[PDB]
């Protein structure tokens, strides 16, 4: 059972660094942020 | 009009008739020997009864408590009775009874 | 039995616009996008879109 979630685990789509992956979809979340308040404080 | 009770009488929505010949006299005699009514509901519906109350049967002490809502379809009234009166008028032990229904919200449960 | 009735529901009518008001700033509260204190990245962008656009 070890053997199989050994083989499991390391997928090659699974168990590595997402960190990049997610922080590309925050920066476009504070750019998002970003023109939000833009639009918001022109008239606020 | 000094034995206390708080009674709370549901008022439905009908077309322009505001009561029922079914209970009108139970919901009359209420507001005629309360003292402190109060009314929950909309605006303009609790300001209608309060007109037709104290133009039908009411007297001009109750001193009508009004709180309006609004997702409230009905309006509810809660009649109250003080005693207020110097004799003695003393309340019998709270009613701790299983037998009758404490008089200030009765949670009527009969059939037999 | 009397009709008298007439000046005693501006004070209703002010109960209502009370309970009017609380509503309308209960759906304010309810809001996601605007202030709400944040980290540094997001509070410098902030500020800084604030002031870009108060010149713009």
């Amino acid at each position: 059972s070890n053997r199989a979630g050994y083989q499991m685990r390391q997928n090659v789509i699974s168990s590595e660094i997402f960190k990049n992956g997610n922080l590309n979809m925050q920066a476009k979340e504070e750019e998002v942020r970003e023109k939000l308040q833009e639009e918001r404080e022109n008239e606020y | 009009k000094d034995t206390p009770f708080m009674v709370q009488v549901k008022l439905p929505n009908y077309k322009d008739y505001l009561l029922d010949n079914k209970q009108v006299v139970l919901t009359f005699k209420l507001v005629h020997h309360s003292k402190k009514i109060t009314l929950i509901g909309d605006a303009n519906k609790i300001l209608q009864y309060k007109n037709y109350f104290q133009a039908n049967g009411a007297r001009s002490d109750i001193d009508f408590y009004l709180q309006p809502t609004l997702n409230q379809k009905g309006v509810v009234m809660i009649a109250s009775n003080y005693n207020d009166n110097p004799n003695s008028k003393e309340k019998p032990q709270t009613f701790d009874v299983l037998q009758g229904s404490q008089p200030m919200l009765g949670a009527n449960t009969k059939n037999l | 039995h009397g009709y008298d009735v007439s000046g005693a529901n501006n004070k209703q009518v002010i109960n209502e616009v009370a309970r009017e008001k609380a509503q309308l700033e209960k759906i304010n509260q309810y809001y996601k996008t605007l202030l709400q204190d944040k980290e540094q990245e997001y509070t410098t962008r902030k500020n800084n879109q604030r002031e870009i656009l108060e010149t713009l």
